[PDB]
């Protein structure tokens, strides 16, 4: 499931309770002063599709 | 109609990226979420008010 195409996260059906996924995520530090979290991926491509 | 389950807690301030004006501060009335979602075209936005 190469990320960003088709079928970048899947599973056999609706309830197996682990899934595949190779969304590229990573994430960053933040930088000084505001309290949040950065992270970085390629969006759902689901709705790219 | 009765809504109990909120009774126990209360709203919270967050730090906002767009505070107007294009300047950052804290604020009582960010926004985060957006989750369409739909087929007609309507919205959900998750404001951290009450």
């Amino acid at each position: 499931g190469q990320p960003g195409r088709f079928g970048d996260i899947q599973s056999r059906t609706l309830d197996s309770k682990d899934l595949y996924a190779n969304t590229g995520l990573k994430l960053a530090r933040p930088a000084a002063g505001n309290i949040h979290v950065p992270y970085t991926q390629t969006p759902s491509g689901f709705k790219t599709w | 109609n009765h809504f109990n389950a909120y009774k126990l807690t209360r709203p919270y301030v967050a730090y906002c990226a767009d505070c107007g004006m294009g300047h950052s501060c804290h604020s009582p009335a960010m926004i985060e979420n957006v989750q369409a979602d739909a087929t007609d075209g309507t919205l959900k936005i998750q404001f951290a008010s009450q």
